[PDB]
C-alpha cells in the first residue's frame, strides 16, 4: 500500500544523495586541478621576469587568463540561463517558503551553474564555491522527479528538494546535521518526523559519497579524510578554551561582524540597484565581468609588487610560493594570500601559530579583499558569497587576536586562531544572518561542541545589530 | 643478584656508557657551525649498534622507571631524524651520499671565492643555488614528502650561511628597475572600470 | 664573520661539550643500580650553569634549525624532572636532603642484613617500609601533588629492589590464613535474604 | 501588556536553572565529604586487620555502614513520601505528556528525593545519583510557580517544569542543549520559539550555575572545570577515530547492548511485581533495603577477598586502594572498581590505555554489578538508574574492545576505549530507550561531534532490537 510509495521517497532520496555528491566532488577535482595549471603558469611566468627587467608581462599575463576564464563563464552564464547567476541560495529560500520563480525545473540549470562556478573559482574572483552547492543540490533533487508517479505534486516536489538543499549544504561545509537544519530553517510547514529523516539520510549519503570518491581520487581508498568541499578541522589543541574572559569579547566581535555585515549589505545595495538602473543588457554584463576579473588580479598584483614582509617557507603554508622581491630562500607572504585558495587561507588563519602574520599585510588584504568581495557578488556569475564572507571574518578576527595578544602580555587566552574563528562566524552571520545553521555547521566543521555557545552568541549578536539597519543578503536579493 | 648486576652485562653498560659519551661530546664540539650528520655519522652506528647489541640484556632496558638507556637512544633518534642526516649518507649507510659531497665541495669553492675580499664571484653562487634546488626536488621524488620538506642539516646551514652573506651582508641582489611600466599598466586597469561604469551611466 | 666563530664563543661551546660529555657519561655509567641523582647532581649543576653562562652568545642557540645546544639541555632538564632529583637535594642545592641520606643508610643496612644467608631481618624491613611510606606523605604536604606521585628515582628504584626481594624472590608474607570465618559471614548475609524472601513470599 | 509577563517568566526560569544548580551542588559536595568519610573508614579498618588475622570485622563494619545509611534513607523515603522513591523520571515524562501524579506539588518531595540520593549513593548501592536530579529540578520548576499571578495555570506550569526538567539534565550530565532535547522528546505539543529559548536560557544558567559553585568549592574560582555531577571528557586523542571497519561493529554492539536491557527490563519487570504483589508494607520494603544494602557490601567484599590481580598504582586511578593480599607496593585491582565512585569507574574504563584491564576482573565485576543494578533498581529509595546502565556498559564495552585488541593483533583501530564508549551508550539506550537526548548528551559530555553518528547508530539498534523484546524501563513503570 502505502509501504512502497515511502521505498520510492527514500531511494530517491538515495539517489539525490549519491549525485550530489557525485557533483561535489566533480566541481573539486576540476577546480583543483584547473587552478593548480594556472597558478603554475604565473609562478613560472614571473620568476622568468624576476630578474633582467620585464614583469608588466606577468601582470598581462594574470589579468588575461582571469579575463578569459570570467568571459567563459558570463558568455555562458548571462546569454543562455540568466536566472543561474549569483549563488542562488534566495532563489532556493523562497522556493522553500513558497513561491516558484520560473527555469529552476530544467538540467540546462545544473549544467550553466556547475560550469559557471567552476570557471569562476578558477578564473581569479573572490568567490566561494560552495555557495551554489546548494542550488546544484537543488535542481538535482527537483530534476529527479520529474521527466524530460505521484511526485510532480508540490507537496512531494517541496520536499524533495528540501532534502536536495540539505544534501547540498552537507556536501559543502561537510555538515550532515547542519543541512538537516537549513533546510528545517525555510519551509518548515510541518515537523513531519519521516521527513528529516529522509533529509538526514540524504544528507549523511552525500558527506560519505563525497569522502569516497576524493578519497579514491587521493591516495587512500581506505581513508575518508576530506568530509567536505571546505574543512579547516582540529581545533582540539590548547587552543580550544573559550574561557569567561572571552565571552564579552566575543559578543563584542558579534557587534563588529553585524557592523560591517550592515556596511558590506549596503554597498552592495546601492551597487546591484545600478546594475539593475543600467548595466542590464547582456554584453554589458559579459564586459562587467571581464573588467572585475581584470582588477581583482592587478590588485593582487599591485599589492604583491609593493610588500615587503617576507618570511622563509614553513612546511605547507604556500601552495605556490613565489619570491618576488625577497631575499634568496625568503618567500614573499602576501602572495601567499592571493595564490591561496580561499578555503586554504581560512584554515591557515585558523591554524597558524601566533606571530606568522604581519598586521600589516593582513591589514591591507582584509580591506582590499573586503571591497573587492562586495563588488564581485552582485554579477552575472555563479558565485557564492561564503567563503567570501568567511575569509574577510578570519582576516580581521585574526586582526583583533593580535590586537588582543598586543594589549595583554602575550597571554595565553589571546590566541589568535580562535578570534580568527569567531571573526569568521561573526561575519558570516552579519553578512548573510541565518541564526542556528551556521552555529551547527560550525561545531561540525570544526569538530567541536565548546565552539558551540560562543559561536551561537556571536551569530544572534551579528544578526541583531546588523537587522537594525539593513536586511540580510539572501533576503534583500529577493527584494532586487 | 638483583641489586648488584651480572659482570658481562656491566660490560655492556660501560661499553654503551663510553661510546653515548663520545657521541654527544661530536654533536656539541660541530654544534654551530654545523657538521653534525658530517662528522658524527661512525659515532651514530656506534652507539645504534650498542643498543642493538643490548637488545639481542633483559635487566637494562625495562627493569626500571626511567629507562634511561632507552630514552637516551630514543633521544639520539630524535636527534638523527629531525636532522635528517638519512640523506647525508648513501641508501647504504656509512657513506658520505656523492650528491652532497659535489654540495660541500661548491660551498668551499664559493667561500675561498668570496675570501677576494664586489660582486664578483656570482657564477659560483648561481651553481651553488641551482644545486641547492636541485637536491630539494631530488629529496621529493626519491623519498616523497610534502613541498618544502628538509634536507640534511649541515647542507641547509651551508646554504643558510652562503644566503646570509650574499643578501644580509654583501647587499647585492640586481634591483628590477621596472616600476614605471607596472605602475602604467595597473593606472589603466584601474582606470578602465571608471570609463565603463560612467559610460554605462551616460547611455 | 659568518661561518667561523668567535673564539671566546668557540672555547665557550668547547666546555659546554665537555661538561655535558661528562653527564651523559655519569647517566649511563649509573643506569640499572640507579643512582642517578645520587651521583651526578653536582654534573647537573655543572651543565646547567655553563648553559646559563651561554645565555648572558646570541650565535650558539637560536641561528641553526636544530639548535642543538638547546635541546640537548632540555633533555637533560626532561630527564632531570621526570627523575624529579629535587627531593635528593635540599631546598638550597647541592646536599644531600637529610631524609634521604638516612633512608639510604636504612637500605645498605637492610641488605647487609640480607647478606645473611630463613626471615629473620623483618623489623628493619618494616621500618624502611615505613620510612618509606612516610616521605611519601611527606611529598604531598610540603610540595602539593596528587596521590602517589613520583618520589626521587634512587630512592624509588632502592625500595623498589627489597620489595622485589621481599616478595618474588625471599616469598615471605605471612598468610591470612582466616577465610573460614569470613566464608561464614558471606554464606550468613547471602542467605538472609533466601530467607526474607521466602518468608514474605509465604505470608 | 504582555512584556511584563514574558519577563516574569524568563527571570522564573533563571530562578529555576540557579535552584537546580544549587541543589546540584550540595548534592555533589555532601557525597563527596561523607562517600570519602565512610571510605577512609573502611580502608583504615581492613589495613589494621589485613595482617594478624581478623577481616571479617571489616566486612561486619562495610556492611554495617552500607545498611545504616540505606536504613535512614528507606525510612526517610518510605515513611514519609512514598512517591518520592525511585528516579522520578516516569512521573516526570507523564507529567509532561499530561497525566499528573499526585504528591509531586510539595517542597516535601524535593526535600525527601536529595536527602534520599545523598543517602543512597553514600549507603553503597548500585545508584547513580543523576537520575533524580531532573525530578529535583522538576519540583523545584513546580514549587516556584506556587503559593504555600497567572502560573498556576497548567499550560504554564507545564511550561516552567519543562524548564525545570531540562535543567535537572543539565546539571546532571553537563549537557545544556542536551537538556533542552529531553524537555522537547516529551510533551512536544508544540514548538513555540520562545519556549525552547526559555528552556535553554535555564539549562544553560544551571550548568553555569554548577561550574561556579563547585569550582569555588575547588581552588581556583575562574577554572570552571566540572560542567556536571559526571564529566568524561576529553576525547580528542588518536583515540576519537570512528573508521568504515567499526560501523558494523558498532551495529553488533548495539543488538548486544538491546538484547542486554531487554534481559535488565524483563529481570526488573518479574521482580517489581513480585515487590508489588507481596513486599508492600512499608516495614517490609525499608527491611528489604537493608538486606540488599547489606548484600552488595559482602559480595563486593567477596570478589575484593578472592581476587588475584595486583596492579601498582599508576598516579589517579585508584582513589582509596588498599592491598589486601598483594606484595608491598602493589594495590589490589578489583577492590578499584568497587570503592571508586561509578562516576570515576566510567571514567577510568573511557580512558585507561589497553592492557589496563584483566579481563577476569571486569567479567566478573560486569556480571555482579549487573545483577545487583537490576536488584537494587525497583526499591524503595531516591535512586537513578543511569550511572548503573552506564557502568554497566562501559565495562562490557571495555571487554569487547579487549576482544578485538586480542582477535586482531593489537590494532590502531580497536582501542578500548572507544569501544567502552559505545558499549556505555549502547547499554543506556537499551535499558532506558531515549533516542536523540542521549545521542546529543554523549555528545556533549564528551566534546565530540564525530561520536555523534556512530552513538546515533547504537542508540536506534538498542532501541529497536529491544522493544521487540519488552518495554523500555521508564515507559514499564507507568504500568507497574
Ligand atoms: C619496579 O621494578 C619493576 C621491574 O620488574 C618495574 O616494572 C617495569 O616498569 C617499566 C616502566 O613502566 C615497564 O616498561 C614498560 O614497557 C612497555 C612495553 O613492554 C612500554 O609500553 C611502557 O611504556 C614501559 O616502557 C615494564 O613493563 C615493567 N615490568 C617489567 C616486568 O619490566 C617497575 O616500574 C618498578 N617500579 C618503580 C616504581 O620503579
Ligand atoms: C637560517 O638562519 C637563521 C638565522 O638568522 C635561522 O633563523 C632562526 O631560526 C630559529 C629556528 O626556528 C628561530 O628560533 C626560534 O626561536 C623562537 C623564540 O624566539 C622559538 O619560539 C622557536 O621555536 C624557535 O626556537 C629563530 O627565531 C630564527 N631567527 C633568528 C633571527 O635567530 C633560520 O632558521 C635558518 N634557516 C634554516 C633553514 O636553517
Ligand atoms: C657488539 O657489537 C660489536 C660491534 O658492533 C660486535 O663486534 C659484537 O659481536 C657485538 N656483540 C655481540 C655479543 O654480538
Ligand atoms: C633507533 O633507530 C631507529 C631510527 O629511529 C628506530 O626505528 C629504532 O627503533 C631506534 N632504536 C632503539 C630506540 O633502540
Ligand atoms: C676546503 O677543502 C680543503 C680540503 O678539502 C680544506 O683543506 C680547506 O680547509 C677547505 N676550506 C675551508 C675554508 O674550510
Ligand atoms: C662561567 O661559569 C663559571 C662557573 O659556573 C664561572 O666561574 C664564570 O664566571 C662563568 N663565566 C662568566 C663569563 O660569567
Ligand atoms: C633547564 O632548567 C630549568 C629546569 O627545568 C628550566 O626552567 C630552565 O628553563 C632550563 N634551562 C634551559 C633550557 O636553558
Ligand atoms: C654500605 O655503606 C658503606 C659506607 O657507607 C660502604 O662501604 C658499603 O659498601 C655499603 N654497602 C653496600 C652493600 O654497598
Amino acid at each position: 500500500a502505502f509501504r512502497t510509495v515511502e521505498i520510492k521517497r527514500w531511494v530517491i532520496c538515495a539517489l539525490i544523495g549519491i549525485l550530489t555528491g557525485l557533483v561535489a566532488c566533480f566541481i573539486d577535482i576540476v577546480v583543483e586541478n584547473l587552478a593548480g595549471l594556472k597558478y603554475r603558469v604565473i609562478k613560472g611566468n614571473i620568476d622568468k621576469f624576476t630578474e633582467k627587467g620585464g614583469l608588466s608581462f606577468s601582470l598581462l599575463l594574470w589579468a588575461t587568463l582571469n579575463a578569459a576564464f570570467v568571459l567563459v563563464g558570463s558568455v555562458i552564464v548571462a546569454f543562455i540561463e540568466p536566472v543561474a547567476a549569483g549563488s542562488g541560495i534566495p532563489q532556493i529560500k523562497c522556493f522553500l517558503n513558497g513561491v516558484k520563480i520560473p527555469h529552476v525545473v530544467r538540467l540546462k540549470t545544473l549544467v550553466i551553474k556547475v560550469s559557471g562556478v567552476i570557471l569562476s573559482v578558477v578564473g581569479g574572483l573572490a568567490v566561494g564555491k560552495e555557495g551554489p552547492m546548494i542550488h546544484s543540490g537543488s535542481v538535482i533533487a527537483a530534476g529527479i522527479s520529474q521527466g524530460r508517479e505521484y511526485f510532480r505534486r508540490d507537496t512531494e516536489k517541496r520536499d524533495f528538494v528540501s532534502a536536495g538543499a540539505a544534501a547540498g549544504v552537507s556536501a559543502a561545509f561537510g555538515a550532515p546535521v547542519g543541512g538537516v537544519l537549513f533546510s528545517l530553517e525555510e519551509g518548515a510547514s510541518f515537523w513531519n518526523q519521516f521527513l528529516t529523516w529522509r533529509i538526514f539520510f540524504a544528507s549523511m549519503i552525500s558527506t560519505f559519497t563525497l569522502n569516497f570518491v576524493l578519497s579514491i581520487y587521493h591516495g587512500n581508498m581506505w581513508d575518508l579524510s576530506s568530509p567536505g568541499l571546505i574543512n579547516f578541522g582540529r581545533f582540539d589543541s590548547e587552543k580550544m578554551a573559550y574561557t569567561i574572559h572571552e565571552i564579552p569579547v566575543f559578543i563584542a566581535m558579534g557587534v563588529v561582524g553585524g557592523v560591517l555585515g550592515a556596511v558590506f549589505n549596503a554597498l552592495n545595495y546601492w551597487l546591484t540597484m545600478f546594475r539593475i538602473r543600467y548595466i542590464h543588457r547582456p554584453c554589458l554584463q559579459v564586459i562587467e565581468a571581464v573588467l572585475v576579473a581584470a582588477v581583482t588580479a592587478t590588485v593582487a598584483f599591485v599589492l604583491i609588487y609593493s610588500s615587503r614582509d617576507c618570511q622563509p617557507l614553513q612546511g605547507g603554508s604556500m601552495s605556490y610560493p613565489l619570491q618576488l622581491f625577497c631575499a634568496d630562500g625568503e618567500y614573499n607572504s602576501m602572495a601567499a594570500a592571493f595564490f591561496n585558495t580561499p578555503e586554504k587561507s581560512v584554515v591557515s588563519l585558523f591554524h597558524d601559530p601566533p606571530g606568522s602574520y604581519n598586521p600589516l599585510t593582513l591589514g591591507l588584504f582584509t580591506l582590499v579583499y573586503f571591497f573587492l568581495a562586495c563588488w564581485t557578488y552582485g554579477l552575472t556569475v555563479s558565485a557564492g558569497v561564503f567563503i567570501p564572507s568567511l575569509l574577510i571574518g578570519a582576516a580581521w578576527g585574526r586582526l583583533f587576536g593580535i590586537s588582543l595578544s598586543y594589549l595583554t602580555g602575550a597571554a595565553i587566552w589571546a590566541d589568535p586562531g580562535k578570534y580568527a574563528l569567531m571573526g569568521a562566524a561573526a561575519q558570516l552571520g552579519g553578512i548573510v544572518r541565518m541564526t542556528l545553521s551556521l552555529t551547527v555547521i560550525m561545531m561540525e566543521a570544526t569538530s567541536n561542541v565548546t565552539y558551540g555557545f560562543p559561536i551561537m552568541l556571536v551569530l544572534m549578536t551579528a544578526k541583531i545589530v546588523g537587522d537594525v539597519f539593513i536586511e540580510g543578503l539572501y533576503d534583500m536579493h529577493i527584494q532586487l | 643478584d638483583l641489586p648488584d648486576l651480572d659482570p658481562e652485562c656491566r660490560e655492556l653498560l660501560l661499553d654503551f656508557a663510553n661510546s653515548s659519551a663520545e657521541l654527544t661530546g661530536c654533536l656539541v664540539r660541530s654544534a654551530r657551525p654545523v657538521r653534525l650528520c658530517q662528522t658524527c655519522y661512525p659515532l651514530f652506528q656506534q652507539v645504534v649498534s650498542k643498543m642493538d647489541n643490548i637488545s639481542r640484556a633483559r635487566s637494562l632496558l625495562m627493569a626500571d622507571r626511567m629507562q634511561i638507556v632507552v630514552i637516551l637512544s630514543e633521544f639520539f633518534n630524535t636527534t638523527w631524524q629531525e636532522a635528517n642526516c638519512a640523506n647525508c649518507l648513501t641508501n647504504n649507510s656509512e657513506e658520505l651520499s656523492n650528491s652532497t659531497v659535489y654540495f660541500l665541495n661548491l660551498f668551499n669553492h664559493t667561500l675561498t671565492c668570496f675570501e677576494h675580499n664586489c660582486k664578483n664571484c656570482r657564477e659560483a653562487y648561481k651553481t651553488l643555488s641551482s644545486l641547492y634546488s636541485e637536491m630539494q626536488k631530488m629529496n621529493e621524488l626519491e623519498n616523497k614528502a610534502e613541498p618544502g620538506t628538509h634536507l640534511c642539516i649541515d647542507v641547509e646551514d651551508a646554504m643558510n650561511i652562503t644566503r646570509k652573506l650574499w643578501s644580509r651582508t654583501f647587499n647585492c641582489s640586481v634591483p628590477c628597475s621596472d616600476t614605471v611600466p607596472v605602475i602604467a599598466v595597473s593606472v589603466f586597469i584601474l582606470f578602465l572600470p571608471v570609463v565603463f561604469y560612467l559610460s554605462s551611466f551616460l547611455h
